[PDB]
């Protein structure tokens, strides 16, 4: 909530690393 | 339960589509009445055209939709002369499919649901068995005769209606050059597209036929539970047809895409 | 006079709507009708809709990375996920599976009772049908169909997300970080409309078909045909009007 | 018409009519309530790549 | 028990009419009856009586207003009056038989809930249903929803109550049943009864006043003695339920002792004022109707 | 039954009212953080 910087920031699950 | 049910639905199934030579050699007169009604609607909703009118309607305001938003937002980007290359693979591929098939389960469907259901209730069906008819035979695999032959004229129009729809939104109403648009929709669009989406609409349409006969032929509760029924019979039709498009676009051009652009 | 006949029709649909807003705006609320008309149409146009809208948006976002793919633009993919789903997936779904379950339910509902002397035994006992019958079920529709469109929204997009990238190997962090360059506030509120306006036109539909109901065998059977029809027409007109106002404003231009 | 009418890069107005008088066109634009002097420069110009 | 007047009703569905010209004056607190043969429209007449339908011409005069001129904000106190049985009783399935009853209690009146008990275990066991309130009209069967609808018809008291088929889907003895109890509920409430229906059990024994439609016409209203020792060639076919007669086939080729009230119930009024009425009456019938009706008083 | 029909209505008008906002908040880009203001002179905002 008060470090919500956007849909495009918040980490996604899956992939390498 | 749940197997029990899946069981009569396709013995439903089964039993009308086995029918169906014997539907052709012995009723031709009701074939031909039947496919009559459903070209050219029943009721009150036969005096503005029936089925072609809503299919009609329909398909032209999906390509209008179609047309709009695309060109909106490519002229927003600012490549908007591929237009006419979207609309196309907008109509074929997604669009035009999905929409023909919920105008027809509509229209067609719910009228059989509810034609069905009233014989059901009025002891019609009743009075076909005493009087020594397969009533399966005489009416579910009639109508799917008449909806097979029905099917493929109206799928040809609603195509035609949903490219003239796009076109004319295009090329009128957005003032874009006929010949851009014209050699974009030529050039991107493939017959084979046509052909497989034809083949899909005749698959689904075979789908919703029986489903919406298999909901009016065991109907019951008198006239209430009609419309109980071609509810029920409406969300099935909606979820197959989904379903029957989204099949057979991932297994057409899942590994080729077919359509080039780039070298 | 061949106008003519349809118009009467059309007049009792208008004056029926009228005296709806005036018993809304004037007449006490009804909050258990809304309430059960609004658990009633969850109930019944809930599942159909996911079942409805997954397969419809896994198809489109396919379609989407294939030519995009092939075009050689595959990173700004999610921005047409984005810009599909919220303008016309999400009320289209809500148009297709709410005239076909809610709008149908509430015509038969509304047929029962008149068939049954209901809406007479309402009238004798001095009661007005229009204030505590179709007020609340109007209600409930737009409601019903508000929240349904924003959980188609979410769910498409969700599903295409998971689609594109973990079948057609697209990125996800374009996918993610492209879903506002073409939607923005004038796309989701134009989506709100689209859905309030849907599920108030097809709960008046299906009120108004319902209490004209035919009786006879096949008269509300006939009458749920002719409001599904009706509610499919009316809100693919209203969806290219509000489509056509929409790109007017735009978040491109 | 419709494109983007500006004062020191921010958006004041939009393109409203483009006639031909006789060998010059007269554009015709919106300022949004803003007040230009009698001795301004218009200039059209290319926003972007794509040719906006 | 108020009069109903009607003069010059008439009705229309379309370019037919239903029936033309129907004026009878329905007495006050005596049950009648309206007859004739199937497809005469006697349910329409039933239903405009009380508003539901609006009749073309003529006029409803109950008490001095006319209800077909007078404004839909003064019908909410004319049907305060009325207590109409349908024919399957229109009950509400969505609450229970209780609820049902206490329905237009809690609609109109303002009093308490153990007021509201009392009155509609009063009713519920007036009509037989004393242990019969937790049911809801889909499980009961169709003589306990005529029961259960003439119950929520009696808890405002009314002055009219229009009864509507009540023969509809019964065998002769639980029609006897509902026509004892109709006989009973005017005896103790006095209430203009008004039954439409074409059963000839019931226009023997039941109704003091009796009046028959046949062709889009009525073509007589009067009391039971009168009817009964009618020589109409319409009426006393019918009457009989005879095969030769204007009555035909179908639509497109067109004395007994009567019910009394049951031992303990108040004596019926309506008697004495229907046998008034039938002395005056029979001071202009024929001399074979007199004689006729002279022996059955004198009994 | 009113009740339980007022509990299963209030948690899905929750969730979906929830999912609704939540499509506002992320096509509006909308923050939630404390902020100061400050001001800036251009010669040109080149279409800020």
């Amino acid at each position: 909530c008060g470090q919500w910087r956007g849909i495009a920031n918040v980490p996604l699950p899956g992939g390498p690393g | 339960r749940f197997l029990d049910s899946m069981g009569h639905v396709a013995w439903f199934v089964v039993q009308a589509i086995v029918h169906v030579p014997h539907a052709f050699r012995h009723y031709r007169r009701e074939s031909l009445r039947l496919v009559a009604e459903i070209g050219m609607g029943t009721g009150a909703m036969a005096v503005i055209g029936g089925t072609v009118a809503i299919i009609g309607f329909v398909t032209l305001s999906a390509g209008s939709l179609i047309a709009i938003q695309g060109f909106a937002s490519l002229g927003n980007i600012g490549v908007e002369a591929f237009t006419g290359f979207f609309a196309a693979l907008a109509n074929i591929r997604v669009v035009a499919p999905v929409v023909t098939g919920q105008a027809l389960a509509a229209t067609v469907g719910a009228g059989a649901t509810a034609e069905l259901g009233a014989m059901r209730i009025s002891e019609e069906v009743d009075a076909l068995e005493v009087m020594g008819i397969k009533s399966i035979s005489y009416l579910v695999s009639t109508r799917i005769m008449a909806g097979a032959i029905v099917i493929i004229p109206l799928y040809a129009m609603a195509i035609l209606l949903s490219f003239m729809s796009a076109q004319l939104v295009t090329t009128i109403f957005y003032s874009q050059s006929v010949g851009t648009y014209e050699h974009y929709f030529h050039t991107f669009l493939r017959v084979d597209d046509v052909m497989w989406s034809f083949l899909e609409v005749i698959i689904m349409s075979v789908i919703v036929m029986l489903n919406h006969c298999y909901f009016g032929y065991f109907a019951s509760g008198g006239a209430v539970g009609v419309g109980e029924a071609v509810g029920r019979s409406m969300r099935t039709s909606l979820i197959a047809i989904v379903l029957v498009v989204l099949l057979a676009s991932l297994a057409l051009y899942g590994t080729d895409p077919n359509f080039n652009l780039t070298v | 006079g061949q106008l003519e006949k349809p118009l009467a029709t059309v007049g009792g649909f208008f004056k029926m709507s009228v005296m709806t807003g005036k018993a809304l705006f004037t007449r006490p609320f009804q909050w258990k009708e809304f309430v059960l008309q609004s658990w009633f149409l969850i109930r019944v146009a809930f599942l159909p809709t996911l079942a409805v809208s997954i397969p419809l948006t896994v198809l489109i976002i396919f379609t989407l990375n294939i030519l995009l793919a092939e075009f050689g633009a595959a990173d700004v993919s999610g921005a047409g996920a984005a810009l599909g789903a919220v303008t016309q997936l999400g009320p289209l779904v809500t148009v297709l599976v709410v005239a076909g379950a809610g709008s149908t339910a509430i015509c038969a509902d509304l047929g029962a009772r008149t068939v049954r002397e209901e809406i007479d035994a309402l009238e004798v006992l001095g009661i007005d049908p229009i204030e505590r019958l179709v007020v609340p079920r109007v209600v409930a529709s737009t409601f019903v169909a508000f929240m349904l469109n924003g959980a188609v929204i979410t769910i498409g997009l969700v599903g295409g997300f998971f689609f594109g990238v973990y079948i057609q190997n697209v990125s996800a962090g374009a996918y993610v970080s492209t879903l506002t360059l073409l939607t923005g506030f004038p796309e989701v509120l134009i989506s709100v409309v689209k859905a309030t306006l849907f599920g108030m036109i097809a709960g008046l539909v299906g009120c108004y078909r319902g209490l004209t109901v035919a009786g006879g065998s096949k008269g509300v059977g006939t009458a749920v045909n002719e409001t599904l029809v009706l509610c499919v027409v009316a809100l693919f007109a209203v969806n290219v009007v509000l489509t056509t106002i929409g790109v007017r404003f735009g978040t491109g231009r | 018409i419709g494109d983007k009418v500006r004062i020191a890069g921010m958006d004041v107005g939009n393109v409203k009519s483009m006639e031909i008088d006789g060998d010059k066109v007269v554009i015709g634009y919106t300022l949004g309530g803003r007040t230009i002097g009698t001795e301004s420069r218009a200039a059209i110009r290319t926003d972007t790549i794509l040719g906006r | 028990g108020v009069q109903i007047d009607v003069t010059g009703l008439s009705k229309s569905f379309g370019s037919s009419k239903i029936w033309e010209d129907v004026t009878m004056s329905i007495p006050a607190g005596e049950v009648s009856v309206l007859l004739g043969p199937s497809g005469t429209g006697k349910s329409v007449f039933l239903k405009s009586l009380i508003g539901l339908l609006r009749p073309e011409r003529g006029s409803i005069v109950i008490d001095g207003t006319d209800i077909l001129q007078c404004s839909a904000k003064e019908l909410y106190e004319i049907r305060t009056l009325f207590g109409v049985l349908f024919q399957d009783g229109a009950l509400f399935g969505s609450m229970n038989i209780y609820d049902n009853t206490a329905f237009p209690l809690r609609e109109h009146t303002k009093k308490s809930e153990s007021e509201i008990r009392k009155i509609v275990m009063e009713k519920l066991d007036l009509v037989g249903m004393p242990n019969d309130g937790h049911k809801f009209p889909g499980e009961i069967s169709g003589g306990m929803r005529k029961r259960a609808g003439l119950a929520r018809a009696l808890v405002l008291d009314p002055e009219i109550i229009l009864c509507d088929e009540p023969d509809s889907g019964l065998d002769p003895v639980r029609t006897a049943y509902l026509s004892q109890l109709l006989i009973d509920i005017n005896a103790q409430i006095d209430a203009t009864v008004l039954i439409v229906t074409h059963n000839i059990n019931i226009a023997r024994t039941v109704p003091d006043n009796m009046g028959m439609l046949f062709r889009k016409q009525l073509v007589m209203f009067g009391p039971r003695e009168v009817l009964l020792t009618s020589e109409e060639p319409v009426v006393k076919q019918f009457l009989n339920g005879r095969r030769i007669g204007p009555i035909g086939m179908s639509e497109e080729k067109d004395v007994p002792p009567q019910l009394q009230a049951t031992p303990g119930m108040p004596e019926r009024k309506a008697v004495a004022r229907r046998k008034a009425r039938v002395r005056e009456i029979l001071h202009t019938l024929p001399p074979a109707a007199q004689a006729a009706i002279l022996e059955e008083l004198d009994r | 039954s009113i009740k339980g029909t007022l509990f299963k209505l209030g948690i899905f008008s929750l969730v979906l009212l929830t999912f609704t906002a939540l499509i506002f908040v992320v096509f509006g880009q909308i923050r939630f953080n404390r902020t100061t203001e400050y001001s800036a002179i251009f010669k040109n905002v080149s279409g800020l």
